[PDB]
DNA sequence: GCTTGACAAAAGTGTTAAATTGTGCTATACTGGGAGCCGTCACGGATGC
RNA sequence: UCGA
């Protein structure tokens, strides 16, 4: 749109924060030294930042188009564009 | 700093402005500079002799053949409408700036002289002790 | 002085416990990446590792409390993620910076915008742009104040995707596919094809530093063999450009809005006089003033 | 300041700012300096009151200043700033943000839960906007097109 | 950072190609049995991008695999044929 | 002369055994031939040069209707090893043209 | 001359060379020599030195000497370093890309004597980088160089500055060790807030001695009157604690731990040029055996001594049983307090870091591995040792990839001396102080050679005659003169030796027999100062002028006539020149062309007497009057590190006979036996119809036709074949989607072919990578079945030549993994391709004089019509006039007047008398042909007068007509209007170079490119295929016009706009509009950025609440 | 113009041999890091003394 | 590390 007043500026709550994420990453670790997939609940983990390739679950169940806005019941990838992974943000809960 | 200032109306219709040296204390002349500050300038109040004759009238553009007839008269001092005087709620207006310095007329209502000053003022300085 | 925060809190409604952290945002993987570039070696963000070091000090630091432990281990393991989360958002304001191999520190969430390299003086307040190219400057004294030489491969390539539509416009090629690599090949249909794509189509012409803004002036291109740029004689004085090698780059406005802009406001011929002193920045120089002389 | 007012302390900067491009040559512009000039002492101190939100040793705007202060339902003395100083008191926290010490400009404006109104040109040209000057006037802009009906009549 | 070029980023020729490629296929699939047509988009998934089957093909129209079979060889041989493929060399790749 | 041929080298760049200069050093000194053509359609001389000694202009053979003016002209210098066999096409023109 | 091969010359010079000009590689060989045991180098100090020599090598090894495990019981000791034969040669180490160097040897003793005696063993410490002949290195196949670093020497220099407080002077004293914790004067190891007088009293003086010492000219006696506590074992735990405050100090702990910090050699490393510096500069064990360690008390106690002497301005002092030396501020420029690191001993440190990081591996496993049978081969680890070395060569600042364009470049940058790096101070920490010439950088360091960019005064060019010390110090030959009269002596006198003399003139009278002639004389004093004294004061005096500029700067004739900025811009750019076809000698010039010929390396020298046996392309042989047969292969159409050739040719007949150091093959910049640079052109000087203006240069079209200008370049690309993590990649003809016409310059094997020619965009080298899973879209893949084109499993990723370049392919490299080869973990194939291409010169091609006049070529008119003189002979480049007296540089034309004279014989008739304009005049030089080569050394040259006279000369242009006056102007005759020009104008022959600066490497275009990942921008560089980056000047500029759409253009859809730019691209394509722009791709990004601070961020529009860009906001 | 049945290929598909992967454990006695840092310059304003 |  281009067309927009203001922009505001603030704090970010513990719980703005919590809204924000789409997952906590339990992990630290990045991609898998053999297959060098996304490894689950880490860095980059398609459960949560969303899919490497458009509309693909990790598991390679959805594969098409079709169907799009639903979960991978085995891997818990959401099939989507794979754009999401820029805009998609985690959190990490601390102890 | 000065980026923001662009000039937003045609004329802020306020009275104020600045006095110019202009040719003092001759002849029995002139000044050094004239050109950086009086010429392409805008009258600010009107411009009378000794009797009062009102030479040059309000917002005349102050040019070199403006100067010669106002020597001939022999006021040493004109006050002129600046920036510093003009209130213009938002930006500046076209008035009080003056005569646009590359186009020989006055400004136009979308100049943005803030940064234009701002180049002004900093490339001579690569000339500077 | 203390006042200014303590009122700041008062007058809006955030709470002030925003100021420690209960969870850490973390930054989605794009901006972040994990790429790999040449037979298989890998390359990834500074962050990553920062992210690393606070992830595996938070959950040692939760295996440490289900056990039990002495407030030692404890508060030597809290004080960790304390240093860890600082280092992430900003690396150096406390203490040492985290450093990589070689003793590099790591970039961290705040380097990403200060600087001269960061995201503001670098890819927002400018960017590259695409349209454009570079050739060294060379005198062009038969030239028309509002002309300037501009070497054939470079306009090929700028005005690239106009020539592609004019030779399909015209039979020259069919469909899209062969009009670019009838271009890229440089066969020559597509030379007669250029000069009327090139025709009355402004360009913008800039030599660094830019001081002020005659630094850039707009021309209408003239098609010139060899690999250099031809350039009046008379606008060296704005540009500031000596023949001793000086490099100018290019520019192509696209939209009837920018090409107009380019017409009225930028031409060459437009402005004549500095927009500062009001003297004329393009009168005879050298050569010509002693030459008249 | 302290002593010939507002008005004499600009006379004085420009005499002094010219005698130094005059010495090595350089002709500029007396209106170019007032421009510059004229950001530095577009703020006033409060020293008391305020009536609403109006901190003492605070920098205001002159004319936001006039305006808060009718409230017929504050005082102070203008100011003289560096041109630093006042570039990085302008009500767009990200203009100030791209300017200098974007550390420090960033926490002031999220403790104050700023907001931006994306006025100035400097945030046009960060978001991807028409920049609110020259060509990207609101008037200029708007200007509607049409072929005269006389004129149109020849085709 | 600044040397690595995106590899998934979208090329503006490719991109345009595909779309004057899709031009072009609707004209050529245009001029058909309409029941042929129909075969050839269900076998390629094309509108639907779901490649399908023989079997899948032959409960819309009626018939038995074997004889969209016999249907998708002929109308391949008749896409084969320089009246239709004639225009389409320079999509090769 | 418009183009050059030598069976040994496959471009310019390259040595040829036994002689004292290289095939650019020969070739800038090919340069400087004078010939004259009465033959509108190109036309191949040749030379061949065994055994030590010096190439000179003169040792080309030239076809019929064609000479050269400046047999002195120093070409290369060989040894009991060098061995220089090279075909050159001559043209017809004015004026000057680069390497097609 | 002097030189067997050296052609004839004619040099102008008023004196004669006392002293060769030394070789010029030394600085690099000999440093390296003394590193790594050279016998050659081992005479050298035995002849005149210490009889006991110990290299590099030996040295650190005494350091490491021995290695003791802290309970005394065993011990490890090293000795005698042992080198073999290198391991290949450098031709074959630059062709398989492999380091150049011979294994190390040394003597490992391992003695327990407490238990069982251990025995000893042979180490192998690792192969060995070892330098070349040339004065340079192999790495990893690339020749690089070593350069020397400017460091501050160890030692006390003190300083004197201007209190803020009141204007009564001040003095602060510094000591700067190597290794130590650099206490100063009395702030220690970075502690502020320091008494005076607490030191005494911690070292254990006693009270009295304080008295005796301090209690002259007062100070440090009031220094002692105030302080904390007078204690002695009081100030030792008020001192110890104020350092380390930290765990409560002991009382043993801190008694030695100043011992430990400072007289400890372990902790404080005594530095072996410090030892020299401070001892002989106080006073200290003067003339006594070197090699002390950290001075135990009485050198401290000289420094504060020396502290408050200076204060009072005694002149001599004597330290307490010492001797007496002046008391005076140091300067830190002076280049006796300011050495030079050389090559060897930079590697050295290395070393020792080596060594250093080796025994924690040893000290740590002597201990807790197994017992009494381990020895040497249980656990020495050689890894930190050489990774030191090879992590060195590589990512140091002061090791650099060789610079050569010719073999000037190469040899000036071995020279080359600069202060950044390791050790020394950075770009922007330099102040200004360190970039002005220092009156000490005479002889030693030349001040108009550096750089014009941010590094001016931080790197410079050793000088000519100087060398380096043991010690690091620069030295400069003199000829001592005593009692008024020359001396055939000479020595090399070094900084603070050359203050205690005068230094005369090197250029004086001189009489026949010898001796001071004028009663009045120069010299420069220990200012320096200029001075006007009598012979009989005169001690040293220089050997010749010159004796400061470099190699580059002795190389400009005219050099006196020449300001300092277009000189240091005239010599930089003669390393900037490129190997031309044909490289002809300057036909004039000064005589330094044909020394630093030989000696840069890239000609072929004789080094036997004897006779030619055979001479070819390929290679000469020489039969050496002894019997014995040498050979040397030229190399021909080698590939610089920079792009250009190396082509060499030989000189020499086959039945010729030459001479020990005479030249054989001339280099790529060459002319048998002297630097050619450039090209002899026929200058005439004038505005040409705007054409050339504003120094812009104008060409003639024969320097085309002719070649005189044409340059080679090569070309090396390089692709690999790797296992992927999918399968193997396979280099092949196979590329899957290619039209056959394509590939039909390749072999089966699938790479370019010999000989063939180019073009940017073709397959230079075919290869394939596989892919998975395909997933082909639905309608493609409906092309494959109807045109039976099988989709490949393959990707296909080829070599292509980039954007805008050709050529022929001169050669393949080829590495398979079948055949052995040597290949990284995971490639297999290896190939590259060198392609080449002859450049003509171009319109926009930079030309540039030695004199600092440069310019591009701004059109090329041919032969016919150009100013021709009344010869009909055509100029070849017109000089725009203005540009001569603006940039103080008349030098040019003066060798564009001699340059006419050696051009053309000339004849002087000199009557019976002689004409008095050669009283002074050159020897026998009167006479000389035509096409004559003249020499005019720098501040001997040929003046003023004798070039008038030498305009008058013999002119038979084809017939007796004389084409140039006395004046040196000619009638020059338009060719384009038939009429002649008005005036006469100035003509002759200039030397001119052609610069690595082209048009076809510069120029760029892009329409639509790569982009980047994180922010959508494309990127820089031409290889990359980038665009121009429009910055925030340029948007300065962009606003000062108040164009709104041009800008936002620019920003939006021209670089960020990711669905912008390719809607663009389909607009200009279908002839539509341009649409409206959106939101830059980085503006998104950035608000990520400070969603990942925790600040909260929203844009919101003006009516309700706030959007949101995508998924988030 | 379409269908049949037999028919081979392919595509899954469930089940088992296998490799890959994670955690625990080792009992002479051993207990507080080592690394380092020299060459701005000018300025402002807190913070620390 | 160099070019303006
Ligand atoms: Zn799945
Ligand atoms: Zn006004």
């Amino acid at each position: 749109v281009n067309f927009f007043d203001e922009l505001r500026i603030g704090l970010a709550t513990a719980d703005d924060i919590r809204n924000w994420s789409y997952g906590e990453v339990k992990k630290p670790e990045t991609i898998n030294y053999r297959t060098l997939k996304p490894e689950k609940d880490g860095l980059f983990c398609e459960k949560i930042f969303g899919p490497t390739r458009d509309w693909e679950c990790y598991c390679g169940k959805y594969k098409r188009v079709r169907f799009k806005g639903i979960i991978c019941e085995r891997c818990g990838v959401e099939v989507t564009r794979a754009k999401v992974r820029r805009e998609r943000m985690g959190h990490i809960e601390l102890a | 700093v000065s980026q923001d200032v662009i000039v937003r109306e045609h004329d802020c219709e306020t009275e104020r402005g600045i006095n110019v040296t202009l040719a003092e204390r001759g002849p029995d002349i002139r000044d050094a500079h004239v050109e950086t500050s009086a010429f392409a300038r805008t009258l600010a109040t009107d411009a009378v002799d000794a009797n009062g004759n009102v030479i040059i009238e309000r917002g005349h553009d102050l040019g070199d053949p403006a100067i010669d007839a106002l020597l001939a008269a022999g006021i040493t001092t004109v006050k002129v409408r600046s920036v510093l005087t003009c209130t213009s709620a938002t930006g500046v207006c076209a008035m009080c700036y003056g005569r646009s310095m590359a186009t020989g007329k006055l400004v136009d209502i979308g100049e943005a002289v803030g940064i234009v000053a701002a180049q002004s003022i900093g490339e001579p300085g690569t000339q500077l002790t | 002085k203390r006042l200014k925060v303590v009122a700041a809190f008062q007058q809006s409604g955030n709470s002030p416990m925003g100021m420690v952290l209960d969870a850490v945002p973390v930054i989605p993987p794009e901006l972040r990446p994990m790429v790999q570039l040449d037979g298989g070696r890998f390359a990834t963000s500074d962050l990553n590792d920062l992210y690393r070091r606070v992830i595996n000090r938070n959950n040692r630091l939760k295996r440490l409390i289900d056990l039990g432990a002495p407030e030692i281990i404890v508060n030597n393991e809290k004080r960790m993620l304390q240093e860890s989360v600082d280092a992430l958002f900003d690396n150096g304001r406390r203490g040492r910076p985290v450093t990589g191999p070689g003793n590099r520190p790591l970039k961290s969430l705040s380097d990403l915008l200060k600087g001269k390299q960061g995201r503001f003086r670098q890819n927002l307040l400018g960017k590259r742009v695409d349209y454009s190219g570079r050739s060294v400057i060379v005198v062009g004294p038969q030239l028309k104040l509002h002309q300037c030489g501009l070497p054939k491969l470079m306009a090929l390539e700028l005005f690239k995707p106009f020539v592609m539509k004019r030779l399909v416009d015209l039979n020259h090629a069919q469909n899209i596919k062969s009009a670019k690599r009838m271009v890229e090949r440089q066969r020559p249909q597509v030379w007669d094809v250029l000069e009327e794509v090139i025709a009355e189509h402004p360009v913008l012409l800039n030599r660094a530093p830019t001081l002020h803004r005659l630094g850039i002036q707009a021309f209408e291109p003239q098609l010139v063999e060899g690999k250099a740029i031809q350039l009046h004689p008379l606008v060296c004085e704005a540009f500031n450009a000596d023949f001793d090698g000086d490099q100018m780059a290019v520019h192509l406005p696209l939209s009837a809005e920018a090409q107009a802009e380019a017409r009225i406001l930028m031409l060459s011929s437009n402005n004549i006089l500095s927009p500062a002193s009001g003297k004329p920045l393009a009168m005879p120089r050298l050569d010509m003033v002693t030459g008249l002389y | 300041l302290r002593v010939q007012g507002p008005r004499e302390v600009q006379i004085h900067l420009v005499k002094e700012v010219q005698e130094v491009y005059r010495a090595q040559g350089v002709s500029i512009h007396d209106k170019h300096i007032e421009v510059i000039v004229r950001q530095m002492l577009r703020r006033v101190t409060i020293i008391d009151s305020g009536s609403t939100e109006f901190l003492p040793g605070s920098l205001t705007e002159r004319a936001e200043f006039e305006a808060e202060n009718r409230r017929v339902v504050a005082a102070g003395r203008p100011v003289l700033m560096g041109i630093t100083k006042a570039s990085l008191a302008t009500d767009s926290w990200l203009s100030a943000a791209s300017f200098q010490e974007t550390t420090r400009v960033l926490t002031d404006a999220a403790i104050n839960c700023r907001s931006d109104k994306l006025n100035g040109l400097k945030e046009n040209v960060i978001i991807g906007k028409l920049i609110p000057a020259g060509t990207g006037i609101s008037r200029y802009r708007n200007i509607n097109v049409q072929p005269t009906e006389e004129a149109r009549a020849a085709a | 950072g600044d040397f690595i070029e995106d590899s998934e980023a979208v090329v503006a020729v490719d991109a345009v190609s595909f779309t004057l490629l899709q031009d072009q296929l609707q004209s050529v699939l245009e001029t058909l049995s309409e029941r042929e047509a129909g075969v050839v988009r269900l076998r390629f998934g094309l509108t639907d991008g779901q490649p399908r089957t023989l079997d899948e093909i032959g409960q819309v129209y009626g018939v038995t695999r074997e004889r969209i079979r016999q249907i998708e060889s002929k109308t391949m041989s008749k896409l084969r044929h320089p009246s239709r493929s004639q225009v389409l060399r320079d999509y090769l790749d | 002369v418009t183009s050059i041929r030598i069976d040994g080298v496959l471009h310019e760049f390259t040595t040829v055994p036994g002689v004292k200069e290289d095939v650019t050093d020969i070739i800038l000194n090919l340069k400087g031939l004078v010939v004259s053509s009465d033959d509108d359609e190109p036309v191949t001389m040749y030379l061949r040069k065994q055994g030590p000694g010096v190439v000179t202009a003169g040792d080309i053979v030239p076809p019929a209707g064609v000479t050269v003016h400046n047999p002195d002209m120093h070409i290369a210098t060989l040894n009991d090893k060098g061995k220089l066999e090279v075909e050159l096409v001559v043209e017809r023109g004015r004026g000057y043209v680069p390497a097609v | 001359n002097s030189v067997p091969g050296a052609p004839n010359r004619v040099s102008f010079a008023k004196l004669r060379e006392p002293l060769e000009v030394p070789g010029l590689l030394d600085v690099q060989t000999d440093s390296f020599e003394w590193l790594v045991g050279s016998d050659r180098w081992r005479q050298a100090a035995i002849d005149r030195g210490e009889e006991n020599p110990v290299g590099g090598l030996e040295e650190v090894l005494a350091e490491l000497s021995p290695i003791e495990d802290f309970s005394g019981s065993m011990s490890l000791s090293f000795s005698d370093p042992r080198f073999d034969e290198v391991k290949a040669s450098v031709d074959e180490c630059k062709d398989k890309d492999m380091t150049y160097a011979a294994p190390l040897f040394v003597t490992a003793e391992f003695i327990n004597n407490n238990t069982g005696e251990i025995k000893s063993q042979t180490v192998f410490m690792g192969d060995f980088p070892m330098m070349t002949e040339k004065g340079t290195f192999i790495i990893n196949g690339t020749e690089r160089v070593v350069v020397s670093q400017l460091v501050r020497s160890p030692g006390v220099y003190f300083d004197e500055t201007i209190d803020k407080s009141t204007e009564k002077t001040l003095h602060s004293v510094k000591v700067i060790p190597g290794r130590g914790a650099w206490l100063e004067f009395v702030r220690i190891d970075r502690k502020r807030r320091q008494p005076v007088t607490v030191l005494l009293k911690a070292l254990g003086w006693t009270n009295e001695n304080i008295v005796e010492r301090f209690g002259f000219s007062e100070i440090m006696m009031g220094t002692l009157e105030k302080d904390t506590t007078s204690g002695t074992d009081e100030a030792l735990l008020d001192i110890y604690r104020k350092l380390r405050p930290g765990e409560p100090p002991t009382k043993e702990s801190a008694q030695t731990l100043l011992e430990n910090l400072f007289f400890k050699e372990k902790r404080y490393d005594l530095a072996r040029v410090g030892r020299y510096k401070v001892n002989k500069k106080l006073g200290l064990n003067a003339g006594k055996p070197i090699t002390s360690s950290t001075l135990t008390e009485e050198d401290v106690v000289a420094t504060i001594e020396y502290l408050v002497r200076l204060h009072e301005g005694q002149t001599s002092m004597t330290v307490p049983g010492g001797v007496e030396v002046p008391v005076e501020v140091d300067d830190i420029d002076h280049f006796g307090n300011r050495r030079l690191r050389t090559v060897g001993e930079l590697i050295q440190n290395q070393i020792r870091v080596g060594l250093s990081r080796m025994e924690r591996v040893v000290r740590e496993r002597m201990t807790t591995q197994d017992v009494e049978a381990i020895t040497p081969q249980t656990l020495i680890n050689i890894r930190p040792v050489v990774a030191a070395i090879k992590e060195f060569f590589g990512t140091s600042q002061l090791s650099q990839f060789m610079d050569q364009n010719n073999p000037l470049s190469g040899l000036t940058h071995k020279r080359r001396l600069s202060a950044l790096g390791p050790g020394g101070l950075s770009r922007e920490r330099a102040g200004l102080e360190v970039r002005d010439v220092h009156p000490s950088h005479y002889g030693r360091m030349c001040p108009i050679e550096t750089p014009e960019g941010p590094n001016i005064g931080l790197i410079g060019s050793l000088s000519v005659y100087a060398r380096v010390n043991p010690f690091g110090f620069i030295e400069t030959p003199y000829r001592k003169v005593e009692n008024g009269v020359v001396t055939d002596q000479i020595d090399y006198l070094t900084a603070d030796e050359e203050d205690r003399h005068v230094v005369a003139q090197a250029n004086s009278p001189t009489d026949e027999n010898g001796r001071f002639t004028e009663d009045r004389v120069m010299v420069r004093k220990k200012g320096g100062e200029v001075e006007f004294v009598s012979a009989d004061q005169v001690d040293y005096m220089d050997v010749s002028p010159r004796q400061m500029v470099s190699v580059a700067t002795a190389m400009i004739p005219f050099l006196e006539h020449d300001d300092a900025n277009r000189a240091l811009m005239g010599a930089n750019m003669q390393r900037q020149a490129v190997p031309l076809v044909r490289s002809e000698a300057p036909l004039v010039g000064t005589g330094m062309e044909l020394r630093a010929a030989i000696d840069a390396g890239d000609v072929v020298v004789a080094d036997k007497t004897g006779v030619i046996e055979e001479v070819s392309a390929d290679y000469i042989t020489v039969m050496a009057d002894d019997g014995t047969r040498q050979s040397y292969r030229l190399r021909k159409f080698a590939r610089s590190n920079h792009g250009t050739c190396a082509n060499q040719r030989p000189i020499v007949d086959a039945g010729q006979r030459v001479e020990a150091g005479q030249v054989i093959a001339d280099g790529p910049c060459t002319q048998n036996g002297e630097m050619a640079l450039g090209k002899n052109l026929l200058v005439a000087i004038m505005p040409w119809e705007g054409h050339n203006y504003e120094d812009a240069i104008i060409l003639s079209n024969r320097l085309v036709e002719e070649d005189v200008l044409t340059s080679i370049h090569i070309e090396e690309h390089e692709i690999d074949a790797r296992d992927t993590k999918l399968g193997a990649e396979e280099i092949t003809r196979d590329i899957p989607n290619v039209s056959d016409e394509v590939l039909a310059d390749l072999d089966e094997r699938g790479i370019v072919r010999i000989g063939a020619e180019v073009r940017d965009g073709d397959i230079l080298v075919g290869k394939v990578t596989p892919k998975g899973e395909t997933e082909l879209t639905p309608e493609e893949r409906l092309l494959r079945a109807i045109f039976g084109e099988k989709a490949r499993e393959v990707r296909d990723t080829s070599l292509k030549v980039p954007h805008g370049e050709s050529g022929k392919v001169i050669g393949i490299r080829v590495f398979s993994r079948e055949d052995d080869d040597e290949l990284p973990a995971g490639v297999n194939e290896l190939v590259r391709v060198y392609v080449a291409q002859k450049r003509k010169i171009s319109d926009g091609d930079k030309l540039a004089g030695r004199h600092g006049n440069k310019g591009v070529i701004g059109k090329i008119l041919p032969v016919e019509d150009m100013p021709f003189l009344p010869d009909g002979t055509p100029v070849d480049i017109i000089l725009n006039t203005h540009g001569v007296p603006r940039r103080m540089n008349i030098g040019q034309i003066l060798e564009t007047h001699l340059g006419w004279v050696a051009k053309a014989g000339w004849n002087i008739d000199v009557a019976a008398g002689v004409p008095d304009w050669a009283s002074k005049l050159p020897e026998e030089l009167y006479s000389a042909p035509a096409d004559s080569t003249v020499a005019t050394p720098v501040f001997d040259g040929a003046q003023e007068g004798e070039l008038a006279g030498l305009l008058g000369s013999t002119l038979p242009n084809r017939d007796g007509e004389v084409m140039v006056d006395a004046d040196g102007k000619s009638t020059l005759f338009d060719g384009r209007s038939g009429e002649p020009f008005p005036y006469p104008v100035t003509v002759g022959y200039m030397y001119i170079l052609k610069l690595h600066h082209l048009v076809d490497d510069k120029i760029h275009a892009r329409s639509t490119g790569p982009y980047s990942m994180i922010t959508q921008q494309p990127l820089g560089g031409k290889a990359q295929f980038g665009g121009q980056r429009f910055g925030e000047m340029e948007c300065w500029a962009m606003q000062a016009y108040g164009a709104a759409y041009t800008l936002q253009e620019l920003l939006t859809i021209k670089s960020d706009d990711t669905v912008g730019r390719v809607k663009v691209y389909e607009a200009i394509v279908k002839g539509e509009n341009i649409p409206e722009p959106g939101i830059p791709e980085s503006f998104k990004v950035l608000l990520k950025e400070l969603q990942s601070l925790c600040l909260n961020v929203e844009v919101l529009s003006s009516d309700g609440a706030a959007i949101e860009m995508r998924d988030g906001d």
